């Protein structure tokens, strides 16, 4: 049972901080698919993404919690959630090129960020599900470069 | 000190983060922000992130990256043009009254609604550092929960 | 408190540090002198109250740490220079991370500037130690130092004692500053964890289980409830099962004392364990040497870290017991509880399998139970790693907790010696006895000059047999007795080296013993002389 | 390579390893025996060419390591067992990533089911050495056990050379399967930055000068290009041996502790070359030819700086001015100045033994051809200014670390490596006592060990900064016992069977150097000092 | 139980509908939703519904439905990967007051206003259950009238 | 340390105006770059742009304080400020480059103004980055006219 779980982690700074959070999967092997971290004002807020079973997480879970600079955990994965991705790309267009991914670009409700004639950047924001399906186009074009944050989330409030 | 960003990329084996962030933590240097995704290809990871230094410092830290097996390249982009955006979400408690004012200022921040109960409300946001800090230091008033910040994520232009 | 200096004063942050540590009630620290600790050994001459003992090796004086540290129950202490001087000690914080015995570590490094550039003696001791310890700092202001000390202090004592460690540039031990005492810890994440107290209608739940077939179930985290535990087993009359760390918690001489459990446990204790119906799974972390329930720990994390519990309570296992000997003492008469069916059949077992073990050449298992008579089971006894640790650990009745210092988890070679000097200077006026294989004696031999140096009255037991005698085992049970070159003597012939020579190099009286019927008298011998002795026992491999 | 069993027969995986290590051309190795690594003893008693050296601790076994592979700049090897034997390691891999040297730790480790749980004896080795060697490995696979042992020993041996270490879980030793000998290194970015080869340029380009040499130097170019220059030669106490310190133009030691007229000579210098160093503060307190492109103008900015290999720079170098010598038309006859300077400043120390005599003696009875090793101590400050080195590896110290307990067991290394040379251990009291466990070793191998012990009862180097700065104010630096040589050392030798003297005279000290030298196979000579 | 999707087509003889939710209600089975119109052919209407079951029943209940002689074919889109749309038409008793708060929210659901008067306006909106849900819970202080529900339509996604 | 520094200068009205100021620039040597100014009321905030060094500047923002109907005098330059440029082009634009170009106003927000078979009319406004921008990818097309304000700037207001 391989799953592509997701844990959420709150703290206090200090330096090294992520270089604790990440000693916890490596002690293991265990592999992270991506991470996204921003200092907020003297605490911050990991969502990071792992693969392996629900068995292993409830050591990596418990593990984290004996750090004494952690301030909260959780295993978000289950739980009814807002959930985006930022995605940013460099891709090759030929002016006829730039006739159909502007097509492409009306349609995602994308944006361009700067031109030249080789390539433009563009600024792609959803869901993962879009993410795939916006890869899955851009297969057909001549990608330069592309970068991404990882999935950012937070729990819906219920009454 | 002034705030730098680097680009990496990273030969993506199971716990390199915690040999690159090693690096920097060994430097005492406290990375205010950092992001870590799938680049172009299968087998290639991309780091990026934002720190304190001299650009003295950062020159002889890239050297020192460079000894690591497992870069495959590094790169300061801040003297260069680059685009740049950051992903914010955003919680608030709000009444039904502020519910009001609160969507005048996201309606002038271009700020995009993605939750709501008729206990809180939260907003989506993308832009850059100034509008983020702008946001953040203007809501005060009310009942911030919490802010789900990406860290900044850039790119050269070629232009 | 008294200050050497003015209130007001400005000191240089050695000093600073030095009151810290005076403050917390330091007394004797083991340090060894090198470029990056000077400041500190100077700051530690102009102190008066705190004795400084200087061992040969570092790997040594953190083992001497631990051995005060186990046996007073008091933190320990130990200071290093850089370099090559912190990375001996890791062979240290690497038990005592996996003891739970709390220390303090602190150590010199280069200054500020120079970090990250590969200097002279540099390295990266806080990230290659990260790993194996509760938290570390590295100090970067002195005027964090008092808080730094304290809340150092505190979480080497708080909660799962555990290592702790404190790296300080050697220019910020010079800079002169102004202390303040009065500053508030920053552990805001751990402390909200720390445990509440424990739930009554739990313990009332607890009482309402205390079963047919009983058994208690106690290991490392009873040290601190002997008595309460005492109590409780008047209130119940359960037999009580004890680990290689639980021993000496519970009187070993008791009739219900099954002494060790497990793999090398008694058969009686293992058949008690298999055919048990309540578990009190109290302070214990589920082992494999023993495992191969009801379970009370401080530690949130080992709930259910092995095996799952029916009934768990997070919490210090004293204030439970107290809770408990209340609520069963006001109903011991309406409880009525009562196992003596289970109870002899036990003792039926003890019976068909009690404890047991060629002319003039020694069982060494006899040559313990001298021991123990000779000593009333009350000596300090601390060991190696090989089979002479097995049979120490099973055949001396310990009496009270902290009679029995051995490397539980970890297994390290050499550390009997510095630990019995640790063991020393906690107890100036205790009987401290070492017992080992040759194997892990001679590892750390080198300290055998410090005893000379403080005429401490340490009695050292050497099982000599030319062997590693735990490996060659091992090869003659299952590896077809083919040998990995488990023998340590010289082909050519006698034992080897004369460990005669080595006493009588440091002007200490010894002796060497080879025959079942002198060894009585030779034990007693060495338990007669003042102060320091060496006893070497002759055995068959 | 003849193998011990079928191209296509499954075996296990310890035997796969062992079969690795003589593809590679192991021949000793240092191991400890141990309940993880028990697999892999028994698979080297079934080899028949890898000898097998059991020391008494595991510190022991990864200094003679070290000096097994500094005296034949060969990979040295050694093996442990998990927990308790692995960490004991930590301040050996600390040592070599300091001095460049190349080495290769093999460990057990706990079954994989077991990581992460705190099993017996468990513990994250991989992650305390992370930071302080040039890259590690877990192995998750015996398949990769030939690729990634033979990637091990390209990376220990190309580039910068650093340690290198390898875990095994016990598991995976014992598992049973077919090699594949044939397979390709998968270090696209290391690789991809290894040095070019040097460009003539600036060979041409560098066609009161000074020539500066380290470690670097350590692999004849040298000596010819100072025939086509006549250029004098400092060199620091790592790049000893690398210049015959008996030539005219080899100023010794130069720095904090060197000769003053090598300091001089650089004070007053108009060029130098940084051939093979990194500005060691102890030399700091430009032309820079370097293999490690992060050296490059990392303590000084150099003013012309190439990356590459020197041996290839000095061929090429020695090329451009064999073919334009008598154009160059070179002469610095500076050197008869710093001659001045020499005569100037030269060298220098009743019954009470100087240690530098003592020294001086055991050159000139050895032609200054025996191995040296050392403590870390004031004798190691002696042993490098007073002895003259005519080859390079003659010289055997901790470089950087300052490592004590060092010495005797780099004598082992040595003396493995050097059948038959004289092997010379000089030694601190401090530095002597730490490891004085090991001399039970050499009887086991009968080695022809000779030690040399400076016993002036204290921790002496550390007296030095007491009684220089600190006021002479004792921080406990008196070893021996107030009330009354302690320990008798020649108890220790006598517990080993190994025939020793003491000796207190400057007369006597010249005859008892000669009688260890006489003496066959191994003995201890204690001399005696004031503090 | 767990709610199931099926898809059918019917002959579009009149009165097929009856024996259709014959199968249906001799189960007990209670439809949750049903929508019935014509299909890409004359001569065929579609047949959506949900229904509360297990994936065994429902793949009795399919192979049940074979039996009948009008049915053209029968799909559960359940497990399968389907695009997925709903239309809902509600009506509020508001006040030119609260007539404020109400656009409020219908523009943050992006709720598009189709009737107004001064006792009560009536509000389109188009998604998926959880907006549906979330807006009719939302709407809860307001005297709500009444709710045109379609229920689901649904068709796999070949991609 | 040629700059391109920028004042704003604020005045009661009198005829000639301009005039005076436009004298201390002159006198110099120096070079106007752009000028915009506009009587708001009974007063007029002019902003200007010029090239030199800091050094001289602050001789001609001295003595531009001698003048006795000057109000008040900054340099503007460093501070944290709104900044804006309109432009106004003329371009020829066959029905085939109607095409193209259609696709670029249709990037940058433009707006056509009015419309001739040889050449159309088209406003743009922002910050001078995408006005050089526009300027770099009209270069591909054939100029008519072309028309520009030159920069308006305002401080932001810092709490
Ligand atoms: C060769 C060898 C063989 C061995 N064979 C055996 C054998 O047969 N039998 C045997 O018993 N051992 C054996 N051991 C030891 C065994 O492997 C473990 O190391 C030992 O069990 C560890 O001690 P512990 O289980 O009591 O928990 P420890 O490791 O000592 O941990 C202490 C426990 O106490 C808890 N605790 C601390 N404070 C409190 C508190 N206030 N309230 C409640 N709980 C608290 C902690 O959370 C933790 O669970 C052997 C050792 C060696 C070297
Ligand atoms: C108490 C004490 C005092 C000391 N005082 C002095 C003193 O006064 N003077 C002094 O000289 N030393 C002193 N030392 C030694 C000091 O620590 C340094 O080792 C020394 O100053 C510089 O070493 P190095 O540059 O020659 O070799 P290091 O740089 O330390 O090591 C080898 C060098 O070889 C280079 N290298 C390796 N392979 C190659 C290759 N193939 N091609 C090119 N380059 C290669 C590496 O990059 C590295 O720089 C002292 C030591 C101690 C213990
Ligand atoms: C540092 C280390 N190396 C190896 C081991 C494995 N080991 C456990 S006991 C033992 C030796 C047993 O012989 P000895 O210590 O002399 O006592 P004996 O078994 O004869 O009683 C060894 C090598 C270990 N625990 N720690
Ligand atoms: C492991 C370690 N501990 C401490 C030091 C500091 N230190 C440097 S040399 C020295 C003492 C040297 O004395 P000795 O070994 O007897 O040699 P001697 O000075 O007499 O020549 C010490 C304590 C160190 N370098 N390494
Ligand atoms: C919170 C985190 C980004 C921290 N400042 C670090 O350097 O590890
Ligand atoms: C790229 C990085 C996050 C890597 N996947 C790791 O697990 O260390
Ligand atoms: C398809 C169905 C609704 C059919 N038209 C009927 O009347 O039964
Ligand atoms: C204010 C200015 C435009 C003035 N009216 C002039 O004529 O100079
Ligand atoms: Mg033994
Ligand atoms: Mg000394």
């Amino acid at each position: 049972k391989v799953r592509k779980h997701t844990i959420s982690v709150f703290v206090g700074d200090e330096s090294g901080m992520i270089n604790r959070i990440a000693g916890v999967f490596a002690r293991r092997g265990y592999n992270i698919e991506s991470l996204a971290v921003g200092l907020n004002r003297d605490k911050a807020l990991f969502t990071i993404v792992v693969c392996g079973t629900e068995r292993v997480l409830q050591q990596v879970i418990e593990q984290l919690q004996k750090l004494v600079n952690v301030l909260k955990v959780e295993d978000i994965s289950s739980e009814p959630q807002v959930e985006r991705e930022l995605m940013l790309v460099k891709v090759n267009a030929h002016p006829e090129s730039r006739a159909e991914i502007m097509w492409l670009v009306d349609t995602f409700r994308a944006r361009v960020v700067d031109i030249a004639e080789h390539a433009l950047t563009i600024e792609v924001t959803g869901d993962p599900g879009k993410m795939i399906a916006v890869e899955r186009n851009l297969k057909k074009f001549q990608i330069r470069e592309i970068v991404r944050t990882g999935k950012i989330a937070l729990r819906r409030e219920k009454m | 000190l002034r705030s730098h960003t680097l680009s990496l990329l990273v030969n993506d084996i199971p716990g390199v983060l915690n040999i690159v962030t090693g690096v920097f933590a060994r430097r005492g240097y406290n990375i205010q922000s950092l992001a870590v995704g799938h680049a172009e290809t299968k087998g290639i990871s991309r780091i990026t992130t934002v720190i304190p230094a001299t650009d003295e410092s950062v020159s002889k830290l890239v050297q020192q990256l460079y000894k690591l097996v497992d870069v495959h390249e590094v790169h300061d982009l801040t003297h260069l043009p680059f685009s740049e955006r950051e992903l914010m979400l955003i919680k608030i408690a709000v009444n039904a009254a502020a519910r009001r004012d609160v969507l005048d200022i996201a309606s002038i921040f271009r700020a995009k609604a993605v939750d709501v109960s008729d206990h809180t409300i939260t907003l989506q946001l993308t832009g850059d550092l100034d509008k983020m800090v702008a946001l953040q230091r203007l809501l005060e008033p009310y009942g911030i929960c919490e802010v789900a910040r990406t860290g900044r994520v850039a790119l050269a232009r070629e232009s | 408190f008294i200050s050497r200096f003015a209130p007001d004063q400005p000191r240089k942050g050695a000093d600073i540090l030095v009151e810290a540590l005076e403050r917390q009630g330091v007394e004797t620290v083991f340090a060894y002198p090198g470029g990056a600790s000077m400041e500190i050994h100077q700051a530690l001459t102009r102190s008066s109250s705190i004795r400084n003992v200087l061992p040969r090796h570092e790997q040594g004086g953190v083992f001497a740490a631990e051995g005060y540290a186990r046996s007073s129950g008091k933190p320990g202490i130990c200071i290093a220079t850089s370099g090559p001087g912190a990375t001996n000690l890791v062979s240290g914080l690497a038990d005592a991370l996996l003891d739970s015995v709390p220390l303090v570590a602190i150590t010199g490094q280069v200054p500020r500037r120079m970090i990250g550039t590969d200097a002279f003696q540099e390295t990266p001791i806080v990230e290659v130690t990260r790993s194996i310890t509760k938290h570390n700092y590295l100090v970067m202001d002195v005027e964090d130092i008092p808080r730094i000390i304290e809340e150092a202090f505190f979480l080497a004592t708080s909660g799962r004692p555990g290592p702790v460690l404190v790296d300080v540039p050697k220019d910020i031990q010079q800079q002169l500053a102004i202390p303040n005492w009065e500053q508030a810890m920053r552990l805001p994440g751990y402390m909200s964890r720390m445990p509440k107290p424990p739930e009554d209608s739990h313990l009332e739940q607890i009482v309402r289980l205390i079963s047919k077939k009983p058994v208690l179930y106690v290991g490392g985290g009873c040290l601190n409830s002997s008595d309460e535990l005492g109590r409780f087993v008047e209130l119940t009359g359960i037999p009580v099962a004890s680990t290689l760390m639980g021993l000496g918690s519970y009187p070993c001489d008791d009739e219900l004392s099954l002494h060790m459990l497990g793999m090398h446990g008694t058969v009686y204790a293992n058949y008690a364990v298999e055919h048990s119906d309540l578990l009190l799974a109290f302070g214990v972390r589920f082992d494999d040497r023993v495992t191969g329930i009801v379970h009370i720990d401080i530690d949130s994390a080992e709930i259910g870290k092995n095996k799952t519990p029916h009934v768990s309570v997070c919490g210090d296992v004293k204030l439970a017991l107290q809770g408990m000997n209340k609520v069963l003492e006001n109903r011991a008469e309406e409880l009525k509880l009562d196992f003596g069916v289970w109870r002899n059949e036990l003792n039926v077992q003890k019976q068909k399998f009690p404890l047991s073990f060629f002319g003039e050449a020694i069982p060494p298992q006899y040559a313990i139970k001298v021991l123990d008579e000779l000593t009333d089971g009350k000596a300090i006894i601390s060991t190696g790693v090989g089979q002479h640790q097995m049979w120490a650990a099973q055949f001396y009745n310990y009496k009270k907790p902290r009679q029995w210092l051995s490397s539980g988890g970890l297994g390290a070679m050499g550390f009997g010696l510095p630990a019995a000097i640790g063991a020393s200077v906690a107890n100036p006026d205790a009987i401290v006895v070492d017992i080992d294989g040759d194997g892990s004696f001679i590892m750390n031999v080198q300290e055998l000059a410090t005893i000379r140096v403080e005429n401490l009255p340490v009695k050292v037991l050497l099982l000599n047999n030319q062997h590693l005698g735990m490996v060659m085992q091992w090869e003659d049970r299952f590896y077809k007795a083919n040998r990995a070159h488990t023998f340590l003597g010289d082909p050519a012939q006698e034992i080897f080296p004369n460990m005669l020579l080595f006493a009588a190099a440091c002007g200490i009286p010894a002796a060497r013993v080879t025959k079942k019927a002198d060894l009585r008298e030779a034990i007693q011998t060495m338990l007669d002389t003042p102060g320091p002795y060496l006893l070497d026992v002759i055995c068959p491999h």
